[PDB]
């Protein structure tokens, strides 16, 4: 387990910079354990290493890296970038859910179908006279009742 | 063109996943992780990466 350091990068250059650092790491056998460029973080990537000087070294000669924040990032503050599980996992036809964000917020619905490939759920609203299938993002629902 | 595997999340340019064998690859993916040292990495242990390389966290 290395420590987590934030590295400043040019906006739009997160993935490209991760990849150039990775190339240099491989060429010189630098003791960097991992690198993380969350699509929701713009202008910073994170580099897991034993200490800060190993990152300062690795980013030298890398055009779009602007420096390493001195204060390490606790591991808990990157964990929420690390969840591989679709938010729909566990939902089954017939389950009862609430929509919790977006236009249908507060409304309850019955699960018709999950698409874990796209992390979406197709639902029929409870109050609707005409039961039309609505597909919502997996993050916008919460399970109320299993069937 | 860089595709992520839906099954073990490795990134590959080719038409099957070189780590698990799956053909279920997506051009649609977010959050690039690169694991250099599987043994030393807390990132790798947390995501359960076993093989050094590129991974996507969210495969869509
Ligand atoms: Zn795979």
């Amino acid at each position: 387990a290395g420590k987590i350091f934030a590295v400043r990068v040019t906006h739009g250059q997160e993935e490209t910079t991760a990849k150039l650092i990775y190339s240099k790491v491989r060429t010189y056998n630098l003791p960097i354990y991992a690198i993380l460029a969350p699509s929701r973080v713009k202008g910073y990537i994170f580099v897991e290493a034993p200490n800060k000087g190993v990152v300062d070294e690795a980013i030298r000669g890398i055009r779009h890296a602007r420096g390493v924040l001195p204060g390490e990032v606790p591991f808990k503050e990157i964990e929420h970038f690390l969840e591989e599980k679709p938010a729909v996992s566990g939902l089954e036809p017939g389950d009862l859910v609430e929509v919790i964000a977006g236009p249908f917020k507060g409304q309850k619905a019955k699960v018709v179908k999950i698409d874990e490939s796209k992390d979406e759920v197709v639902v029929q609203f409870i109050d609707a006279i005409v039961p039309i299938p609505v597909t919502i993002k997996g993050d916008y629902v919460r399970l109320i009742s299993k069937l | 063109s860089e595709k992520a595997c839906r099954h073990c999340h490795y990134i590959t340019s080719e038409d099957r996943c070189p780590v698990c064998g799956s053909r279920d690859l997506s051009e649609e993916w977010f959050d690039l992780v690169i694991i250099v040292d599987v043994e030393n990495s807390e990132i790798a242990k947390k995501i359960g990466a076993k093989v050094p390389g590129k991974y996507a966290i969210r495969v869509r």
